[PDB]
């Protein structure tokens, strides 16, 4: 399953088909788009994005708790989409 | 088109200056993002400490400058009162020969590197887009091909320091210096634009506005000693001698590199490659013309791929040889016949060959604390001893009289530092990087996990009935930019998940040759289940005294991963 | 300093050990068996779609594209039986058989060789199948070609019986003789010419009459070309060396590369100049890093006249003056045409050479039920051979009746595409070609209609999934070559006969934005192309600067 990733960036909104078994910045990085990173393994903040709508699996993360997760903060570095999915990206400062 | 964020901070920022000066003395107790990139080129970087979950705590990482790992007595003394006043207490010796001293506050900074700089000490260069340390065999011998070794690398990092002034400028408001004057060949060899090298009405003759495309490695070494590594490096340099012992050149060696990253197969590790012989007197502007090729034609728009190794990659190395040929002015000679590699750990009480001693002190991981840390600086201070750092993390005490050696004997004993023989030879060849908590680039564990999983390699080694003075080189990194170049191990460790690493084999004792990636995401927990048949079959099928990373080639993957799923 | 296959080849007895154990093991074989099974002519795979489901690829050796009707047959029930329902026809004139599962590899091969055919050679570091001209014309410098095509293909012909061994448990007699001639050979091995480390990498061949390049001769390790004498009558040979299409992305020392005309040779003394040739190869040659072991890369290395005077060693005597040749026309030999002797035959258009389902039925009803022998051509299509006046008919009614069309009402960028099979099952593929290309092609005709292009023009167009170049994307005037998941390489400057070189006009080209390329391009073609200019012709008079500021600029 291939998905619809809307990735609403600060220089603009940008599309891309990101498959199931990919992760969002690793097809983002393909694409020639620039997100932010660092660890790039889901254990700080650096990556950090809001679902806007659809839904994205981050299980192999281990930064955010459980309230972050439902407030609907994802690290784009450790998420597969599960759906056709809208997320706003860098929006690290918007914590830590 | 396509040049990256760092570019446009460079260029903007007046050498190296602006912002950084004015966010430097801003009452937050971080910088800005430009800032957090040009502090770097002065030798700091800002850190977060990743155990404190709910809050960005801010300090900043220094790290000096060392050419050949020498540190004079006068700034050891100054960096281990530094580590306990405005640091962490600990002082951490790296794989470059160089020292990093973490947990600095910003509002400490200026008062720190401008005792280093009062210090005979220096971190300018340390980090940044420009050479970075310089490697030298740091067994203080008086041997002919040694000392020159020493020499040419101290050379070669003042040839490719900054000339701006910015560092003076901001840590220590201009002044001072003293210091010796720079050898005048070098002087020479920096300036000198008779095959179009520099930028002749510039602060910066050779590096100009923009410095390099990103860091810059250079190592060099005698014919036969490999402490250095050195064909990890973006420029290996090697003394040959006649047969008398007399130096009369240098082979050279390009395009060696560790980093990569996970799931982008476009990078990766990459060994230097023979590129010619220079004669000795050459050299400077040899190694200028290959740093003007990297300066004028590496990758600008991506910093993933703007290491020279990947235009070597591209290019092949004939072209590349052209193109430094036409700044070198001149043809490289054919790359001559080189003895064998050799690993040197120049641990233990050795002779420097003057009449003086010299004690290699075996430092796990490099980290100096606690009353090691003590002790070690009451002997250095006691003896006003030169020290030396070495590319495997560890201390050598310099210049002892015959006098001395059983009192230092002792005190070392006493605070519980080993002679070689006492330690487990898996300690002696291991290293790790720092990693968590302090490296923003980690994915897991690897200075504060290395010493249990060394246990447990030896307790498969018992298990398996392998003797205990056997031993492998065992790297680990929490990250793929393979810090503790992990991919020249006999088993390296490259963290890839939170708690899991991704296994590589084939570096060899030597670090001749270069590992593959044999599994990944192998768990903490799991690490037995791949070690005990690999060992098991090394033990099982090993030729006489045949290492684990010769049986491994030798054997091939094919078969090493049949054994281990079978298990 | 020496490869691992070297090495391989090295402790194998001639291509049996350990091939002939891991046969009989697990659902797949070790890597020194990988490397060899490829010898005997098949390759392992694994299903890039699903997980590692293990099958074998197999593929056979015929000389010129001849398929006798017995081995016709063979296949195409072993597909059925043994496979996944399809044959392969590729752009060496060979058929493939996709998805064959080990346990049953043994019965599949021998059925091979007990019906009129061989797979031995079809891969490994040895030479490749010897293409020649497909049509079964009568005339003379036609049947010659062929003939000599197969004397290639017999004299470099491994000799040890490995093959025969590990399976199933004439010849002219210049051949043996041109083979047992002392350069050149190790007079006492089981092979005589080969050695027991064979070549350096793979070797291609390819024969033909002056002026048709059906063969695209400028690709291969050796390209031969019969010359006649006024009356039609073979007196000799032209001979390139050199080309290739193999490269790897961002390695700028691989590159595809063009024969050299290296000059012309009497007739009797073909085959010494071709063993002469393969001997320099074979003990020159790199055998360090497989990647410059093609024999173009001596060549580049050395330059043409000091090879030529290497190979005059092994010949033992000059290449004469290279001859001038006729310009070089491409073609199909597609639909109805007469061989010269009463007989006619049909050239069956197929796409990417993939017979399956019907049109598979279809061709072996009629195959089978006239007892014809067939052809298959570089163009990855099937010649029917020896047709009665009689049978056009009905044979034209049962080839409409399955769908398979004749040229006229194919699509003209269809009878000039190639694409290589890809994924699933090729494991270098970076992206899809066999796959992908029809849904290009379709959408390349739309950019056409749109400019105002008539829908009779067309362009070649060749597709792989990768660099190495299976379709010959380097020879056409539009090649995609695939450098990402869901991106090509666009490559332009090839020309309708293939006598030209394209060059890397874009890299990473997505999918999707292919029309943001060829709208400019070809709108640019329609406005400013001399009268009748192929899209080739046109883009090396125009060249890529021009292009480049056209494609921008849109
Ligand atoms: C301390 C030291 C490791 C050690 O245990 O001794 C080190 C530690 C870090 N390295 Fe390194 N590297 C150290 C030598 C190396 C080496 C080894 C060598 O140079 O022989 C390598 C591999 C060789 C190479 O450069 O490829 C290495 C490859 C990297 C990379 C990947 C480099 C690349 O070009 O891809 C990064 C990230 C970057 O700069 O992109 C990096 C970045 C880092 C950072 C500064 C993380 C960052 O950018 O913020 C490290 C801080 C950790 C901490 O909290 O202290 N470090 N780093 C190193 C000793 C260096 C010195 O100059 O004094
Ligand atoms: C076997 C493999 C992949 C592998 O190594 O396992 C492959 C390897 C390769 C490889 C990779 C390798 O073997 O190193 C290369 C690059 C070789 C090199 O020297 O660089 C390659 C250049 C070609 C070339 C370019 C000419 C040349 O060799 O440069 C040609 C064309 C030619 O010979 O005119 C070619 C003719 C086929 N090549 Fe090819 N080729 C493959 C398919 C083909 C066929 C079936 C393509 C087609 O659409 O018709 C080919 C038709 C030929 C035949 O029966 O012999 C293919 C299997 C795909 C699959 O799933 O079946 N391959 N194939
Ligand atoms: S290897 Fe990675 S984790 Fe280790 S110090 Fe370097 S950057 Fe940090
Ligand atoms: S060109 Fe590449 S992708 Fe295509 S069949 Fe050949 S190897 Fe596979
Ligand atoms: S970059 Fe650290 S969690 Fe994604
Ligand atoms: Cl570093
Ligand atoms: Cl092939
Ligand atoms: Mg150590
Ligand atoms: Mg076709």
């Amino acid at each position: 399953a291939t998905y619809n990733v809307k990735l609403i960036t600060p220089e603009g909104e940008v599309e891309l088909q990101v498959p199931d078994d990919v992760y969002i910045l690793d097809q983002a990085e393909e694409d020639g788009i620039d997100l932010p990173y660092s660890c790039r393994a889901g254990s700080c903040s650096s990556c950090a994005g809001k679902v806007v709508s659809g839904s994205v699996d981050q299980s192999d993360q281990s930064y955010l708790d459980d309230g972050q997760i439902a407030d609907g903060w994802v690290l784009t570095c450790h998420a597969y989409p599960t759906s056709d999915v809208v997320i706003e990206t860098h929006k690290e400062e918007e914590l830590t | 088109v396509k040049r990256s964020k760092v570019e446009i901070i460079k260029e903007k920022s007046n050498f190296l200056r602006y912002p950084l000066n004015e966010e430097l003395v801003s009452e937050a107790p971080n910088i800005n993002e430009s800032a957090v990139q040009l502090i770097k080129f002065h030798g700091s970087y800002q850190q977060t400490d990743r155990d404190v979950r709910g809050q960005k705590n801010y300090s900043f990482m220094l790290r000096t400058k060392n050419p050949c790992g020498k540190v004079p007595n006068q700034l050891y003394l100054a960096m281990d009162t530094l580590a306990d006043e405005f640091g962490i207490g600990t002082l951490r010796l790296t794989t470059r020969q160089t020292f990093q001293l973490h947990g600095v506050l910003k509002k400490n900074l200026k008062t720190v590197l401008s005792t280093v700089i009062k210090n005979m000490g220096s971190t300018l260069g340390a980090c940044g887009d420009l050479n970075r340390n310089v490697l030298a065999p740091a067994a203080p011998y008086v041997k002919k091909d040694i000392l020159f070794a020493q020499q040419t690398a101290e050379n070669i990092a003042a040839l490719l320091t900054p000339q701006s002034g910015a560092y003076y400028d901001l840590w220590v408001d201009g002044e001072k210096i003293m210091s010796a004057e720079e050898p005048p060949e070098v002087t020479k060899a920096r300036n000198d634009n008779s095959h179009g090298t520099n930028f002749p009405d510039s602060p910066e003759p050779i590096y100009g506005t923009q410095y390099l495309p990103r860091k810059f490695k250079v190592a060099v070494t005698a014919a036969g000693d490999n402490s250095v590594d050195i064909l990890t490096n973006d420029i290996g340099v090697v003394v040959v001698s006649d047969d008398a012992g007399e130096p009369i050149g240098f082979n050279i060696y390009v395009g060696g590199g560790m980093g990569r990253t996970h799931r982008v197969e476009t990078t990766f590790p990459r060994l230097a490659d023979p590129l010619g012989y220079v004669p000795k007197e050459d050299i400077l502007y040899a190694i200028k013309a290959i740093v003007v090729t990297q300066r004028e034609n590496g990758r600008r728009d991506d910093r993933k791929y703007s290491r020279m190794k990947y235009m070597i990659d591209r290019w092949g190395i004939d072209r590349f040889r052209a193109e430094v040929e036409k700044y070198y002015g001149k043809k490289f000679e054919s790359f001559r016949p080189l003895p064998e590699w050799q690993f040197n750990s120049y641990l233990g009480w050795q002779e420097q060959g003057d009449g003086k001693l010299f004690y290699g002190v075996h430092v796990d991981n490099g980290r100096v604390g606690g009353q090691a840390k003590k002790t070690l600086r009451e002997i250095i201070e006691k003896y006003n001893l030169d020290v030396s750092i070495t590319p495997n993390q560890n201390l050598i005490l310099c210049g002892i009289d015959q006098a001395w050696r059983e009192p230092i004997t002792t005190a070392l004993a006493q605070a519980g530092l080993l002679e070689p023989k006492d330690v487990d030879p898996l300690n002696l060849t291991a290293m790790a990087c720092p990693a968590l908590p302090l490296c923003p680039l980690a994915q897991t564990e690897a200075e504060r996990g290395i010493l249990p999983i060394l246990k447990r390699i030896r307790a498969v080694f018992n298990k398996v009935g392998i003797k205990d003075s056997e031993s492998v080189v065992v790297r680990i990194t929490g990250c793929p930019n393979g810090c503790a170049r992990p991919y020249m191990a006999e088993l390296g460790f490259v963290g890839d998940g939170p708690k899991s690493y991704q296994i590589w084999l084939g570096g060899t004792p030597n670090q001749s040759t270069l590992a593959e990636s044999f599994m990944d995401k192998v768990k903490l927990d799991d690490i037995e289940k791949v070690l005990e048949p690999l060992f098991t079959y090394w033990n099982g099928t090993r030729q006489e005294g045949e290492s684990f990373g010769s049986f491994t080639n030798r054997t091939g993957f094919d078969k090493l991963k049949e054994v281990v799923n079978k298990w």
